[PDB]
Formats: C-alpha cells, sequence, structure tokens
C-alpha cells in the first residue's frame, strides 16, 4: 500500500565512496580533494536519484536541473547525517565509509563549526526518534526545498508537486500515531528540523565557494564539475537570488 | 553547461 515509501526507498541510492588516502596523516589540502571528489560522485547519484522521483518528470528540464543544483548540497547534508547518526550512532561525521571525521580532521579540514552543527542534526535523528521512512520522506521534500525569487520556469507544476510531498510525509506521521496533537506534535519538530538544515548548507556554501577562488593557493582540487555548481549556481544562494522555503520564519 | 550537458 505505500506506494510512494516503496519508491524512495526502491531509488535509495548506494555507500558511495571517496577514495581517500587514510594511510596518509590529515591535512587541509588532502582532506578537502576527497570532500570535492565526495560532492562531485554523491552529485552524480543524486542526479539519477532525483530523477526517478515520483513527479519529478514533471518540471520544466530546466526546473529539474535547477532545484537539483540548488539542493544539492542540503540533501548531502541531510543524509550525511542520518549515516553517522546510524553508522557511528553520532559520535563522528560518516562523510562516506573511506572518509569518517573524527574531531581532529573536524578540526583539520577547516570546517569545525560547520560539522559542529551537522553533528548536532546527526544527534537531531536519534533525540527525535526519527524512522527510516521518516528521514526518506524528508529526504525528498528536500529537493523541494528552495527556489529562485526569480521564478521557476514552471512554478505551478513545482508547487503542485511539493504541495503533494507534504501530503505524503503527512500520512507517514498521521499513519501510526493516531492522536490531534501527535500527528500535530511530530509533524513541528520534523518542518522544524527540515528547517535547520539550511542554515548548515549556507554555511557550506560559503566555505566553499571560499575554498573555491583561494583554491590556486593552497593545492586542493575541484572536479570539473564541482567547480562549475560552486561559480555558477551557489553565488545565486548567496547573492539571495535563491532562498530557501522554510516551514516556519 | 557542464552539468546541464551531462544532465541531457
Ligand atoms: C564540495 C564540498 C567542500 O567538498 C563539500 O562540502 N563536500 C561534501 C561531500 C560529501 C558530503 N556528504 O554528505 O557525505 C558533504 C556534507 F553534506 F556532509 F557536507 C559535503
Amino acid at each position: 500500500q505505500p506506494i510512494f515509501l516503496n519508491v524512495l526507498e526502491a531509488i535509495e541510492p548506494g555507500v558511495v565512496c571517496a577514495g581517500h588516502d587514510n594511510n596518509q596523516p590529515d591535512s587541509f589540502a588532502a582532506l578537502l580533494s576527497s570532500l570535492n571528489e565526495l560532492g562531485e560522485r554523491q552529485l552524480v547519484h543524486v542526479v539519477k536519484w532525483a530523477k526517478a522521483l515520483p513527479g519529478f518528470r514533471n518540471l520544466h528540464v530546466d526546473d529539474q536541473m535547477a532545484v537539483i543544483q540548488y539542493s544539492w548540497m542540503g540533501l548531502m547534508v541531510f543524509a550525511m547525517g542520518w549515516r553517522s547518526f546510524t553508522n557511528v550512532n553520532s559520535a563522528m561525521l560518516y562523510f562516506a565509509p573511506d572518509l569518517v571525521f573524527n574531531e581532529y580532521r573536524m578540526h583539520k579540514s577547516r570546517m569545525y563549526s560547520q560539522c559542529v552543527r551537522m553533528r548536532h542534526l546527526s544527534q537531531e535523528f536519534g533525540w527525535l526518534q526519527i524512522t527510516p521512512q521518516e528521514f526518506l520522506c524528508m529526504k525528498a521534500l528536500l529537493l523541494f526545498s528552495i527556489i529562485p525569487v526569480d521564478g521557476l520556469k514552471n512554478q505551478k507544476f513545482f508547487d503542485e508537486l511539493r504541495m503533494n510531498y507534504i501530503k505524503e510525509l503527512d500520512r507517514i506521521i498521521a499513519c501510526k500515531r493516531k492522536n490531534p496533537t501527535s500527528c500535530s506534535r511530530r509533524f513541528y519538530q520534523l518542518t522544524k528540523l527540515l528547517d535547520s538544515v539550511q542554515p548548515i548548507a549556507r554555511e557550506l556554501h560559503q566555505f566553499a565557494f571560499d575554498l573555491l577562488i583561494k583554491s590556486h593557493m593552497v593545492s586542493v582540487d575541484f572536479p570539473e564539475m564541482m567547480a562549475e555548481i560552486i561559480s555558477v549556481q551557489v553565488p545565486k544562494i548567496l547573492s539571495g537570488k535563491v532562498k530557501p522555503i522554510y516551514f516556519h520564519t | 553547461s557542464a552539468f546541464s550537458r551531462y544532465y541531457t
């Protein structure tokens, strides 16, 4: 009966790996070259995952592309937290298997505060008793959670489609939690969780772009496609031309 | 772009 939820699980990506020299003593330059590799791989995986989404083929192929490029980091950060939650129970950061982040790597990467934030969201998963089905469904909602204020090439469709993903999230909660101030209690937190992802993303958007600019001066390598997105679409978000849709203000 | 042309 869970037609929507079959799909989401059915289309779930594999455990992507970075290919990081775990035998080499840590260094900013080494660390961030694997995280850029990681980004670039996961991006591909996001692309294929996203195209299978129910009603995604509905969007105009530019919107299809745009929502991917805009929402791409937040998705990486969401799933990531679930990975560190379910693999390392939230003690470290399960980026990929070959790239798990301890405290000293967190600091050595120069994204410490930013990771502080992400280990929190990892902790949120447990604290809030997030279900696997609750995760997947929140995860899907996130591709539809960041519009350009400029206007999408076909907004109407996007809006219909988004409004539906919320129904589906409702339905996942309203299922086994039969009660008024329960479904209500839950949704709040979940939307309150989903919103909290955005600040993390924009921070990583700032670090990335920054690193990208000063990359000539650090020995850190941006994949052909990493670096186009970070230059072409990220500055849109950072310049405020693209904003996240928030549940609360 | 590089994304748009890998995408389609
Ligand atoms: C491209 C930038 C600097 O490397 C980056 O933040 N990469 C990156 C790669 C993978 C993952 N991941 O979810 O496993 C993440 C992050 F979502 F955790 F932040 C970032």
